[PDB]
């Protein structure tokens, strides 16, 4: 897990292969790409409190809002079983209204 | 005898030589330690949460 | 022969904005090879040979 | 050891070879501080540069972004730095990378890693604001972001407070 330790980028695994007076380390690792700019938002007022994702992060693709995890798109819709609740929409700066 | 001197001479400047040669390579092998763990350092807690 | 000025590298200007991020579509997997000496050879002198 | 004579030149000339490897070892040592810096230093593919427009969510980084005002470019904290710190045959040989190349290492990886978080380290930067980031950073250590985003002015002022003492002391 520490990170750039053997390899660059997030590592998976690692071969050992001899050498006549060393070791040879072929490490496999995984690189993204094919980036794409979206709109964001920290937390959703909804019905005057404030949503929060359990694990994710909000976008949009201009409208309808999305959750998504942070390594790879995959958008799904908002609902109460991946978001939780703590106060109400008055302090949070950036909140938007879903 | 002008010979006899200058031995003893380059004899002695030779062997100063030799001690602040040594001397500069233990100091380089402590400071390539020192690099090293600064290396480590900034690759683990700049680019990353550790 | 030609002496030049080195470059660190190419520059880019990351586009900050405080409610706009960016999000990978897809990954590729890469192997990557790095070598590490570990012994050096065995070796013996005898005095009164040499 | 001979300082220009010809009878010492001829003297010394029958010891061997005692002065190819006293050379051949300084050199080795000179490259290993080119490298060790080189290591040190060079860890990023791109230069990034800041935003004109700088809204960090309160935080202030003023105090460590580079100075385009002074011809040096170097930031209040790295002026303060070196400030404060202090022929017989022999040759000091100047270090390959200058102090400038070092000091734009230095405010490429501070921008990057204001900017697009730790996503620049493994792969190509992705901006990110950095209120996100913090509540990002919070969650790794086991405190939900709930707690950043209820307590942002009270975090800003305590870092911006810090930065200062830091600044005074040194
Ligand atoms: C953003 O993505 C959503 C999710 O697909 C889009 O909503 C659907 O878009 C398709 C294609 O236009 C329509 O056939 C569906 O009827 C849409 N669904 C709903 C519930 O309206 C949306 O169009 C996308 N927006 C933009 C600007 O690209
Ligand atoms: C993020 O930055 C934008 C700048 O585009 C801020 O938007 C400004 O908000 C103030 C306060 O409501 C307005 O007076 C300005 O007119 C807005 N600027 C523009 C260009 O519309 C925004 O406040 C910032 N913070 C967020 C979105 O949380
Ligand atoms: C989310 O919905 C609420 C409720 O409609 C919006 O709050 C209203 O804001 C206007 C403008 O200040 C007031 O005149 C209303 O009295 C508010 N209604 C309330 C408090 O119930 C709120 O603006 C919406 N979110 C955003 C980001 O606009
Ligand atoms: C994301 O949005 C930006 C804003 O329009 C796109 O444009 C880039 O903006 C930055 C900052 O000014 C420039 O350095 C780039 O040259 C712009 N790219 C252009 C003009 O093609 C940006 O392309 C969008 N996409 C990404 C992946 O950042
Ligand atoms: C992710 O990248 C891979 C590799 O470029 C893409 O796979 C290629 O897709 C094209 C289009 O169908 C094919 O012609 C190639 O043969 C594929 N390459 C391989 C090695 O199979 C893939 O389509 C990309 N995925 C997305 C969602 O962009
Ligand atoms: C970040 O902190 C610096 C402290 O050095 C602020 O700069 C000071 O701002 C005050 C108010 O305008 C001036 O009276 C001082 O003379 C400034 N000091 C220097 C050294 O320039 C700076 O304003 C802060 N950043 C923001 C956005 O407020």
């Amino acid at each position: 897990k520490r990170v750039d330790f053997c390899g660059k980028g997030y590592h998976l695994m690692s071969f050992p292969q001899s050498a006549p007076h060393g070791v040879v380390f072929l490490h496999v690792t995984y690189v993204p790409a094919h980036e794409k700019n979206f709109t964001t938002a920290p937390a959703i007022c909804h019905d005057g409190k404030a949503h929060f994702p359990r694990e994710g992060v909000f976008v949009s693709n201009g409208t309808d809002w999305f959750v998504t995890q942070r390594n790879f798109y995959e958008p799904q819709i908002i609902t109460t079983d991946n978001t939780f609740v703590s106060g109400n929409c008055d302090v949070v700066i950036g909140i938007v209204n879903n | 005898e002008a010979e006899v001197q200058i031995d003893r001479l380059i004899t002695g400047r030779l062997q100063s030589l030799q001690t602040y040669v040594t001397q500069q390579l233990i100091r380089a092998a402590e400071i390539r330690a020192s690099a090293n763990l600064a290396a480590t350092k900034m690759s683990e807690c700049v680019l990353g949460q550790s | 022969i030609i002496a030049y000025t080195m470059s660190l590298g190419a520059e880019n200007s990351v586009a900050y904005s405080n409610n706009s991020i960016a999000i990978p579509t897809n990954f590729t997997i890469s192997v990557t090879t790095e070598i590490l000496p570990v012994s050096m050879t065995k070796t013996s002198v005898d005095c009164t040979m040499y | 050891i001979c300082g220009d004579s010809t009878e010492c030149s001829n003297l010394l000339l029958q010891y061997g070879s005692f002065c190819t490897q006293l050379n051949r070892a300084l050199t080795g040592i000179a490259v290993e501080q080119d490298k060790n810096t080189q290591e040190v230093f060079a860890q990023v593919k791109q230069i990034y540069k800041t935003p004109p427009i700088k809204d960090f969510g309160g935080f202030n980084f003023s105090q460590i972004l580079p100075d385009p005002s002074k011809p040096s470019k170097r930031s209040f904290i790295e002026d303060l730095l070196f400030n404060k710190v202090t022929f017989n045959g022999l040759t000091v040989l100047p270090p390959l990378l200058t102090d400038e190349m070092i000091a734009q290492y230095t405010s490429a990886l501070l921008a990057g890693t204001i900017t697009s978080g730790w996503t620049f380290g493994a792969g190509a930067a992705l901006q990110i604001p950095f209120a996100m980031q913090m509540a990002y950073r919070f969650n790794g250590i086991g405190v939900t972001q709930n707690v950043l985003y209820e307590n942002q002015k009270l975090i800003a002022n305590q870092f911006n407070s810090a930065i200062g003492k830091i600044q005074d002391s040194l």
